[PDB]
């Protein structure tokens, strides 16, 4: 399984006989898709890995914290500046500014300027030290694709085997994680409520409360 | 009268088709002469 | 009028210029217009080829019924508000109705959007994983590409010249409807009305009726 | 003859009021449909052709 | 030196910190700091194209920027010489006044009012400019695709090859500079309304309060 | 009114077409005399 | 390339064949110099000297004849459309700094701008401008350089130098080093500058016949094509009519 020549594929027992011929299945979440064909040439195809694979990472942070807070404000009614995500930066330009939990003294944040610039700087210098690969022997090896020293604390890296298929649960729970990031991007810009709220309105009436009944907001004049 | 009118109508742009095309396919090769 | 090899005609006709050494000109429509190297790699230049020649397929069945349902709505079909506007023809499920075929009550008849695309898919999936894959309970060995067997049953595509002749006249009625299915998109969002009406507005008075009286309207104003 | 009707004195009119006069042409018919259904009409009583 | 230009002792698109660049990157063209992570560029021939398409974009934006600015530089204090289309994206509608487009609040000059004529002679002047450009005319015919330099190049410049190749790293440096420029006036122009000179005016007067941060909640959904 | 007509003189009336579907049955037998036509090509 | 239709013994004559005989050409005229047509009725040729040195005066007339056809058509329509020129109109420009007048130059499309010199300063370096140059030009000896063609020239160039046509500093942009396409240019100049004499001498004649300018001319000609012609402004005022 996810593996080798009878490795899983991207249709199935449709993807028995046209399967691409630099799809050999020695990487992570190996299925055979590439209709379009984007990564004909070998060192590009690598490049699509590494973009695939952080991307799959950063969007996983971005599936897990976009709905903690709309399950927070659901059950133990946790107080918010605001508490649905696509509106959530709005919540820096309210009166009692940005607070974590509502608490006027967790963080307190009201100068927008000043946070965007420590965050420039510090994830700035944090992907500086990534692409690099390290420097004057600081961390100066590694793959820079799985690295393992000095960010794998519980060293699960170990048995090859045990690496393999949670390599493949990494790159396949990333990929579920972008597929939902469109869909809260999508319920975004056509619902206009939060992923939790659309899934709350969702389970009183699936038959009139589905996508097309948004079906026709976007109708020209 | 509208029907007989479509049926006329249908048989004369039929019969004027047919010489259009039966003189434009080609014609001047129709002779029984050297040219 | 040598659609194929190098004395073939090019996108820029007398400056044309030569033509990129991967578009040789050994297959239908080679204009030799490859300006962003896409396509240098045989196996890019092959799954490009089939995202072209499937999309035009495709770009000719929607012209066609982008174009049909509004002319016959103009001939007397009965369809009420919507079933002619091609971007509005989704809607007209939703209505007391349903979805009538040619406006009459006895056709169709739909009320159910999840079951048609339901049905939709699972027709749609079993027909593209048998396309990718090249095999069906009826059919073995067939191109990729350009099938046939089953799929030419005029027998229309035997002698090698006629069927070459064919697949240029297919590749550039092709991207004809390519071109005006991104014409539809287009004319959709910035007027809001149907094509062939766009067509209507432009022939009564073409001078002031063009895509220039849309120009204004997507200003972005303070 | 286009430019004589438009900038060049105009032509003679006699659907103008009072017996007729030449005028000048201003906004002549361009519009395709009212240009060719003379073309397109027939030749008999009530549409004469062109 | 020139040094610092070329070879793989240049200037990288991240400095000290960029070792792990792309090896076709060895530093035999102008700018080339490093920066192709998406590898899209590692074919030798699309790498090519996308070099006519760097130099060329790079030219043309470098222009547009100059040219987006220039009327609302010009502009008076009455705001008589142009009307409302000072403003670079509501220039297209000068041609739609009653006095036409004027070049300056002079009407001596151009005083152009049929836009499908002006749009018809841009298409065929530009469409021979092009063709000459892809395939050679009166100003060259086996000159250098970027780089022709003879009827292109009247003031004698390039001479010298080592002054000649920095000024081309001024070249593409200068060109990326102003299409970024660019993509700030139009990403500017669709959330403000307002022109990029009284964007810098209106930032001028309040950097606190006058920027990107107010405007992020104009496109919120309902 | 005391019987139907057409009341299709004068007009203007191109080809003498007062419904839609005589231009259609025009352009389609001229449709299909064209097809015979193009079909049966390559001929003689 | 088709220079065959300019030179040679087969070539373009000021006369076609059936009213011209190529015989009836005078022999000094067989196609060897860029516009020769054969054109003499008056014998004013003589001889290939007397040609050339005629063509000497043709040239420069012609090169400040083509200039003063720009000259005289310009101004005068820049100033009918709108634009501040106060004296566009050639036979009266003169008059305007009589009296300390100065002209407004426009340095289209960002001029409109006051010229702060007058007549006397005008005159003063246009004599010692023109002169200087016109004292090169029958020396070939220039000063300094610094050419977009050739770049910073020492005088060193001028010698040896064909008279009539300097390339090299009097060439910034080339395109006439073939001399295929040279000869071609050569004909093409010579015809423009024909044209142009005959323009100039034109606009000379209808100013003094119609008291205006040529633009003017064309103008008006244009707006009412048989309302006003030679046969029009010559009537002095309207026609009793025929009825
Ligand atoms: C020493 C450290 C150093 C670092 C960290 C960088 C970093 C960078 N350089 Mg630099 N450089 C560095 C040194 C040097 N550079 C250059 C010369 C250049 C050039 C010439 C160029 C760069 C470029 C870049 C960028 C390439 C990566 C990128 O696009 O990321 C993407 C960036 C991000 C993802 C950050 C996002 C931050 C986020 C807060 C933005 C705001 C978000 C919004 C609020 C919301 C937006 C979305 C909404 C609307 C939904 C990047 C920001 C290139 C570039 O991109 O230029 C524009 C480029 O062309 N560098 C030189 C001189 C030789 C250097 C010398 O030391
Ligand atoms: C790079 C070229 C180019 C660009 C960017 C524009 C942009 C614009 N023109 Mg212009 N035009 C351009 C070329 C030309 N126009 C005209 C003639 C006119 C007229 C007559 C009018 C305009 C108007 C407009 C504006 C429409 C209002 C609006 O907000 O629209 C949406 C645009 C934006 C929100 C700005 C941001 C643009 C960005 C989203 C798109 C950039 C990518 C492009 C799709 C690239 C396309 C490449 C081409 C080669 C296919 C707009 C900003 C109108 C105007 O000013 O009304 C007040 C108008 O009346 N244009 C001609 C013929 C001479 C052009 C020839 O090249
Ligand atoms: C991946 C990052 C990211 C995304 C997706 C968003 C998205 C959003 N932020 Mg934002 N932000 C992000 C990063 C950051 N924000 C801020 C600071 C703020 C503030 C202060 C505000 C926002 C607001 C907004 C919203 C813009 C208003 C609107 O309705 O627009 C249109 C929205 C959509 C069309 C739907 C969502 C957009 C998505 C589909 C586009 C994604 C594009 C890119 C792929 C993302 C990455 C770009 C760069 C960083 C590489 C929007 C949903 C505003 C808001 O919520 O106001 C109510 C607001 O006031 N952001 C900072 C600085 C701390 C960021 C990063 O450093
Ligand atoms: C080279 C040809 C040349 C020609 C054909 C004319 C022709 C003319 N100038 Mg003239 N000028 C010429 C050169 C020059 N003018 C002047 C200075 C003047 C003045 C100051 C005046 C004329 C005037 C006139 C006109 C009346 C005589 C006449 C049409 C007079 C005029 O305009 O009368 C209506 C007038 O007052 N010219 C100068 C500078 C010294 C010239 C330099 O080359
Ligand atoms: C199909 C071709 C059939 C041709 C013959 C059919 C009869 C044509 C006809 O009705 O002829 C008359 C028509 C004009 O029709 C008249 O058109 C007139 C239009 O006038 C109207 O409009 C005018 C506008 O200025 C005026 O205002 C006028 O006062 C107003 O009444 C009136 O409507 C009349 O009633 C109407 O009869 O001419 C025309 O269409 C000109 C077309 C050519 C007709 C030629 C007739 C001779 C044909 C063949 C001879 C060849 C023989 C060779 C072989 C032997
Ligand atoms: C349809 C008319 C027509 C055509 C096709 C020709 C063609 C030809 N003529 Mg010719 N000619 C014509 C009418 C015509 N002619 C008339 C009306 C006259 C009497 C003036 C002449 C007198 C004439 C002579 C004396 C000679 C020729 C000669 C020639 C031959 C080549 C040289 C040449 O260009 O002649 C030159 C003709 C002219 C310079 C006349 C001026 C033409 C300009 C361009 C007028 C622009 C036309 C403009 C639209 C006005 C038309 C208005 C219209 C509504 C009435 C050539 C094959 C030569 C020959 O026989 O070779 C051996 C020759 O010697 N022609
Ligand atoms: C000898 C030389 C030729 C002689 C005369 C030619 C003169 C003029 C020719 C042009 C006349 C106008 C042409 C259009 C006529 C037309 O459209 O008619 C259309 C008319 C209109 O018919 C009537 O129109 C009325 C209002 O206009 C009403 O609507 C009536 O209901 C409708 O029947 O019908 C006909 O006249 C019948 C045309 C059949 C033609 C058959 C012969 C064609 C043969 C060969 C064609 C070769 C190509
Ligand atoms: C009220 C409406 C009736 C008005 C009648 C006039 C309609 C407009 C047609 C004008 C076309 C001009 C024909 C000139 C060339 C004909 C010579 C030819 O034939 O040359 C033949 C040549 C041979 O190779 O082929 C070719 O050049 C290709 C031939 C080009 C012709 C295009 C035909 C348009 C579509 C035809 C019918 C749509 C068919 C539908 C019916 C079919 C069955 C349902
Ligand atoms: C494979 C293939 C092959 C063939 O042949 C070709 C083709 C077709 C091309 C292909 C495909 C592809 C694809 C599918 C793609 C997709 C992707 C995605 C989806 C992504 C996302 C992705 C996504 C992502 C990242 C996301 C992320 C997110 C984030 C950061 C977030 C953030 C946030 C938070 C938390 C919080 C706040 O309050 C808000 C915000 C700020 C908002
Ligand atoms: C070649 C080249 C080269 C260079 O160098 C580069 C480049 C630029 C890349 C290039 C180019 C490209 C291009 C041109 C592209 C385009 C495309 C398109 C347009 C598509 C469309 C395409 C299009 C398409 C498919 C379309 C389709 C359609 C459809 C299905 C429709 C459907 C429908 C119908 C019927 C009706 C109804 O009521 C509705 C619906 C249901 C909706
Ligand atoms: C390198 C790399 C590598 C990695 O790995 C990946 C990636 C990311 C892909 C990359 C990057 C890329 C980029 C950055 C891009 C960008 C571009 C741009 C921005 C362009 C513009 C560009 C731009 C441009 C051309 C522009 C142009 C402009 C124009 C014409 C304008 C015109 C005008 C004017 C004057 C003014 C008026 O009033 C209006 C008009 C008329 C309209």
């Amino acid at each position: 399984e996810f593996y080798g020549p009878d490795r899983a594929k991207f249709l199935g027992p449709f993807s028995e006989n046209d399967t691409p011929e630099y799809l050999t299945g020695e990487f992570p979440g190996d299925y055979g898709w590439d209709t379009a064909g984007l990564s004909a040439d070998p060192q590009t195809f690598a490049r699509y890995r590494e973009i695939e694979l952080i991307h799959a990472r950063w969007a996983l942070l971005g599936a897990l914290g976009i709905l903690t807070p709309e399950l927070l404000s659901q059950y133990a009614g946790v107080q918010f500046g605001e508490p649905v995500w696509f509106k959530a930066g709005a919540q820096i330009f309210a009166a009692g500014g940005l607070n974590y939990l509502g608490n006027e003294s967790l963080i307190h944040a009201q100068s927008i300027i000043a946070t965007l610039a420590v965050q420039v700087v510090l994830m700035g210098l944090a992907e500086a030290y990534r692409a690099n690969g390290g420097s004057e022997g600081f961390l100066d090896d590694l793959d820079t694709l799985y690295p393992g020293g000095a960010f794998d604390p519980l060293g699960l890296a170990d048995d090859p085997d045990t690496f393999a298929e949670l390599k493949v649960k990494e790159i396949k729970n990333g990929r579920l994680a972008m597929f939902s990031c469109l869909g809260f991007f999508v319920q975004a810009i056509v619902t206009g409520k939060g992923p939790v709220q659309n899934l709350t309105d969702h389970l009183a009436d699936p038959t009139v409360n589905n996508a097309f009944a948004s079906a026709t907001k976007f109708t020209p004049g | 009268m509208l029907t007989l009118k479509i049926f006329v109508y249908t048989v004369v742009t039929f019969f004027v088709g047919l010489f259009i095309f039966g003189f434009l396919s080609n014609d001047p090769s129709r002779n029984p002469g050297k040219g | 009028s040598a659609w194929y090899g190098p004395d073939r005609p090019l996108f820029l006709g007398s400056l044309s210029g030569e033509p990129p050494s991967y578009l040789t000109g050994e297959f239908p429509g080679d204009y030799g217009w490859d300006t962003a190297g896409l396509s240098a790699d045989p196996t890019t230049f092959a799954r490009y080829r089939t995202i072209e020649l499937i999309h035009a397929r495709w770009a000719l069945l929607g012209a066609l019924g982008i174009i049909t349902p509004e002319l016959l709505a103009k001939n007397g079909v009965p369809f009420s508000e919507d079933g002619a506007i091609w971007f509005k023809a989704g809607a007209e499920i939703f209505k007391e109705g349903g979805l009538n075929y040619l406006g009459n009550e006895n056709l169709i008849h739909a009320q159910s959007i999840l079951a048609t695309l339901a049905v939709q898919v699972i027709v749609m999936g079993a027909a593209e994983g048998f396309r990718a894959n090249g095999e069906a309970p009826g059919v073995e060995g067939l191109d990729p590409l350009y099938p046939g067997g089953p799929f030419d049953p005029l027998g229309l595509a035997d002698d090698p010249e006629a069927f070459a002749e064919l697949k240029v006249k297919e590749i550039k009625n092709g991207r004809l409807a390519m071109f005006s299915c991104l014409g539809f998109f287009v004319q959709a969002i910035v007027t809001g009305k149907g094509p062939i009406q766009n067509l209507q507005d432009h022939l009564a008075d073409p001078g002031v009726n063009n895509a220039f009286a849309s120009a204004t309207k997507f200003v972005p104003t303070p | 003859l286009v430019l004589k009707a438009l900038y060049f004195g105009g032509v003679y009119d006699t659907w103008a009021p009072g017996g007729g006069d030449v005028r000048i042409i201003s906004n002549p018919t361009t519009n395709a449909a009212i240009i060719f259904g003379y073309i397109v009409k027939s030749p008999f009583g009530g549409d004469g052709w062109i | 030196t020139i040094n610092q230009f070329y070879g793989p002792d240049r200037n990288k698109w991240l400095g000290p910190y960029s070792t792990n660049t792309p090896p076709y990157l060895t530093g035999e063209f102008p700018g080339d700091y490093g920066w192709d992570t998406a590898g899209l560029s590692a074919d030798p021939e699309t790498f090519k194209r996308y070099r006519e398409l760097e130099l060329i974009h790079a030219r043309w934006a470098l222009l547009g920027a100059l040219g987006m600015v220039t009327p609302e530089l010009l502009q008076d204090d009455d705001g008589i010489m142009f009307g409302e289309s000072a403003i670079w994206f509501k220039a297209g509608a000068a041609i739609f006044q009653e006095g036409g487009l004027n070049y300056l609040g002079n009407p001596s000059l151009i005083h152009a009012q049929n836009i499908v004529a002006t749009l018809a002679v841009q298409v065929v002047l530009m469409g021979l400019v092009e063709g000459y450009r892809v395939n050679g005319g009166p100003a060259g015919e086996g000159l250098d695709p970027l780089y022709p330099g003879e009827a292109f190049d009247p003031l004698g410049l390039a001479d010298d090859p080592e002054a000649f190749a920095e000024l081309k790293v001024k070249e593409i440096k200068n060109g990326r500079l102003a299409m970024f420029a660019c993509l700030g006036f139009f990403v500017q122009a669709i959330v403000t309304g307002k022109g990029p000179i009284e964007n810098l005016t209106d930032h001028l007067a309040n950097p606190a309060e006058n920027n990107a941060f107010a405007y992020a909640t104009k496109f919120t959904p309902q | 009114l005391v019987d139907d007509r057409m009341n299709g003189d004068g007009t203007g009336l191109p080809f003498g077409v007062n419904d839609g579907i005589l231009g259609w049955v025009i352009a389609g037998t001229l449709g299909t005399i064209w097809a015979i036509y193009f079909v049966s090509q390559k001929d003689l | 390339p088709d220079l065959e239709k300019w030179y040679g013994p087969d070539r373009k004559l000021f006369l076609p064949g059936g009213l011209l005989d190529r015989d009836d050409v005078p022999e000094y005229l067989n196609g060897e110099l860029a516009g020769d047509y054969g054109y003499d009725p008056l014998g004013l040729g003589k001889d290939e000297e007397q040609v050339e040195k005629y063509r000497a005066n043709e040239l420069l007339h012609a090169r400040w004849a083509m200039l003063a056809a720009a000259g005289i058509i310009i101004p005068e329509g820049l100033q009918a459309n709108g634009a501040d020129i106060k004296g566009g109109t050639w036979f009266e420009t003169g008059a305007e700094m009589l009296n300390g007048g100065t002209l407004n130059y426009f340095a289209v499309p960002f001029g409109v701008v006051q010229n702060p010199l007058p007549l006397a300063a005008v005159t003063l370096i246009e004599i010692v401008l023109l002169g200087a140059v016109e004292k090169f030009r029958v020396d070939g000896t220039g000063p300094a350089g610094f050419s977009p063609g050739v770049g910073k020239f020492d005088s060193d160039i001028f010698d040896g130098l064909d008279k009539l046509y300097p390339g090299g500093p009097f060439d910034p942009l080339n395109l006439a080093d073939d001399p295929e396409v040279f000869a071609e240019l050569q004909v093409k100049e010579i015809k423009n500058g024909r044209l142009a004499m005959i323009a100039v001498l034109a606009f000379a004649i209808q100013s003094y016949v119609t008291g205006e300018g040529p633009y003017a001319n064309i103008t008006k000609h244009l707006s009412d094509p048989f309302g006003y012609n030679l046969l029009t402004v010559l009537q002095g005022d309207d026609r009793v009519p025929t009825l």
